[PDB]
């Protein structure tokens, strides 16, 4: 049918170190002979609600770091505060290190988290990035600088490294250039998340997954145009619709234009009337194109 | 407040 | 939105490279190995929808079976069929075996299960034993031999291994010990699966999520308790309430009791209005009881 | 004698937007404008069904060409469907080229319209009507009736307000707007549903008494005046709703010199009893017409 | 009670 | 034998016919050669289909927007032009199965066959002259348009008539493949009446011819009235002026009957008939053209 | 008034 | 009716 698909973790879980400073132990990832983590791992509550980060940088002398890989115990050369975390060198390179980029996730597109407590993977979910730049994630204390991950090939791109809980009771951090998705920042104060949009190409392709799936009753014989539901979108807390060869492929797949769908989400729109799609009674908008297609094609 | 991980 | 509160997969690290491929005839699928064995569905030695299997084994021969570990080929050593599996032994030892045991899930209860196709995982995800004792997952063609299991920090439980599709949508399979859930069975015929049943004490921890999320509007005055839930269970499309010490810490954690919440599902039953719980207009049962108070309170 | 009579609005901008809808083996009437007819949502019922009926089940049977949908003898595909409240909204292949200006609104009780009443898309007759407190109204329906229209001229365009579903009792009336909303409390299912209480709507009565005066019939203007304020809380209690203001009545007290006050009390003494006296040949108030529908007939507008 | 037309 | 509507063979205009669809339209087009004709109204929505403005909803038209079935196959629109009421669409496949043809021009009183499609797949197809008034006696519902009018000319295709428009009276119109309109229509969703209608009088005289050759010439006898005389009453009372017609003059050999007599039949019957019927009738019959009768009777 | 097919 | 995988 379709579920939340989580990629395996068996490249990234050997990745996982924990990283100490003062107080504060927390997450970080470690590649060739880097370790990434957020820069906050030297603050102690204390600082910690407005910590000064340019001078706390000052005070911080190597010996102080303490990065566990399981047992073992690496020993940090160097270290440079970038953005929002540290980058720091170790001397040992890591021998498990996966072929991989960074990159940077955008609206709609999803990826694995890693989470992970004290540098030992715990769990791994399935998440979208939020029109707020948010996740609906699960961390407690002690999940800042698990990573959020997509396998592309042969390939794991890096995406996001866990860091804030808003008042919302949603989550997020920052690229691995040590860049905050959204406006947001490192420190304990009032930052409300923008209004949030229906992820109008996810909701389509949960819309071709539910075709595919034998429910289709919402499909009926209105048309509405990219152009004319763009307009409508805007007005009714959808995201703007963009060309998609997923979705082509989808339409290939089962039949149905994207147009057809784009007048049963304006019908939709009204409610369901509690008639269901794939059990649910909302939009879901947390699958991604490239996600109902690998799990429903291949 | 929002609060740091 | 959001809740705090997600479909956890346990890591698959530990997993993945027990996984591998099983090739009989023209036919491949998946198998597990564990130490100096490999399980996996018997129906490879099908080439199929009613096999007399018996039969089918007395035409098995020894070099017949390909056993893929990446590109390493492992030789068998024995075959022998045990209810809906074969357990090939071989001539090589799992390096990468990890502490485990085997065992049974009852409905409700959730594992992960790592799909693989060819030998080759693929992803995971979570699901909950249905009352029918099937589970909703999302294979194709080539899936048998998925392995469904659980964690322990260390130590893996092992408890599904993917055979059977009963309808769009819906499915099941065996335990280690080869014997298919609930009344089901390995042929292509039709098995029309038994009634399903609301998990009630997932709905319950579900309800003590909402509660600790600030969403209580279902929370009433009015009380019902397990003896009476339960007969009415039967009638209305849910499964009995057993004693629980999870639930329990969270009435506890709440000072919402557990009857306080069998009331309210009774009302909830007879319709939501159009009041949402954690954004839903149905009752959640995907998560049981320790999903909710693992991810909540932390264990 | 009089001048003032149950005036309808002209009926041609209405009359071709009248279609039948057909389901199953039912038919009744619908409106269609622009590529929209609108019509009542039981036409989705098999009478084994009426009593209480589960809509929602109900749609999950409809498929797309179980609509037939009839403009004289043209037959419309329907292009979709949906349920809000309790109307039909089905989209069509086509544009009625008759499609009058128009908007959909409200009707306040006291407030007048005309119905337009059809029978199998076809019109047969016009009325006027006042919505009652009871958010009923006073129509003559038969079966297949369902579907009729009722609506405001404003010269051009074209206000409509009221979709007929519902008898409440022997000629007691009902229906939704066309956001598929009953009025009133009422729904869609054929049980008791016991009216609201109907009140006098007194500033058509206060109307009515001024179409009297200015007729030569004032034997029930007196030296008393009862202020609003009194009037309003003296109502409630004696089956009245209360005054509001109103510019027309204001305009026809200026034009009789005769005051709203003064008619306020004048009603007062009159629900005591006409005593054997006719105003404009009745012995009970009359309440149908608005302000502005006396207004218009005698003034013009 | 009520009829439906 | 006898007297019918005979209907063309409609197995050389099948597999020509494609469905044209553009935003939200779908009708009908005629694909010959690389070509497929249309109603240019394939290029509104509802919302502007009252009156469109065409010059204007061409400049927004992106090819890819264009959809053209044969059958399940899918031709590729190269390019386009409006030439005045039709879309002339240039497609990449020459149509195999184009017939010898050409492109005319009914005048009143001339009969054709139209073959009805919907949503490019032929339904039925009907037996139609053009009237005075250049409306036809159709049967058509939504989805019609693009619906072709032809005759057959020895081994050639006269394509004749593109269906688009119901007027108010019941009665229908559309464009010859030139993409003008007959007479004074439009494709606008405007009052438009027709003018008045002439009975079509070398048909009646044909029908009348018919009837003599199936026994039934009561109405025959030993006035005579000049085709120059008859005009001018013709004029006065409703009836389309006689001109030569070598099929008339064939049929006038076949009988004996003069056209002259027929003419002289037509004033007197013109006075009713007494509830004598001709042909199973009592008003004229004017459908059948000359050649029809013709076709029919002789061969 | 006419209608378009 | 059923699949085998």
């Amino acid at each position: 049918g379709i579920v939340k698909m989580v990629s395996p973790t068996s490249k990234i879980e050997p990745c996982i170190v924990s990283v100490t400073y003062g107080s504060m132990t927390l997450n970080g990832l470690w590649l060739d002979d880097k370790v990434y983590c957020p820069r906050h791992v030297i603050c102690s509550s204390s600082n910690m609600n407005e910590p000064d980060y340019s001078a706390l940088l000052c005070r911080v002398t190597l010996g102080d770091f303490t990065i566990m890989s399981g047992r073992m115990s690496l020993t940090v050369v160097s270290y440079q505060m970038q953005g929002c975390q540290l980058v720091l060198t170790v001397s040992l390179q890591n021998p498990y290190t996966p072929k991989y980029t960074f990159g940077n996730v955008k609206p709609g597109e999803t990826f694995t988290v890693l989470a992970a407590y004290n540098g030992r993977p715990q769990g791994a979910f399935h998440v979208t990035m939020r029109s707020s730049y948010t996740i609906k994630g699960s961390f407690l204390c002690g999940s800042c600088g698990s990573v959020g991950y997509v396998l592309t090939g042969d390939s794991v791109k890096f995406v996001y490294m866990h860091q804030l809980e808003l008042s919302t009771g949603c989550h997020t951090g920052t690229d691995f250039t040590g860049n905050f998705y959204g406006p947001y920042r490192d420190a304990q104060v009032v930052q409300l998340p923008v209004k949030d949009y229906v992820q109008t190409v996810n909701v389509i392709a949960w819309l071709y997954a539910a075709i595919l799936n034998n429910c289709a009753w919402f499909v009926q014989n209105d048309v509405c145009s990219t152009e004319d539901f763009n307009v409508w979108a805007m007005a009714n807390g959808f995201s703007q619709v963009k060309a998609d060869l997923v979705l082509d492929a989808l339409a290939s797949m089962t039949g149905v234009s994207i147009e057809t769908l784009l007048a049963a989400i304006k019908r939709l729109y009204m409610g369901f009337q509690g008639r269901q799609i794939l059990g649910s009674c909302t939009f879901e908008d947390e699958l991604a194109p490239s996600d109902v297609y690998q799990q429903l094609a291949g | 407040x929002a609060v740091l991980x």
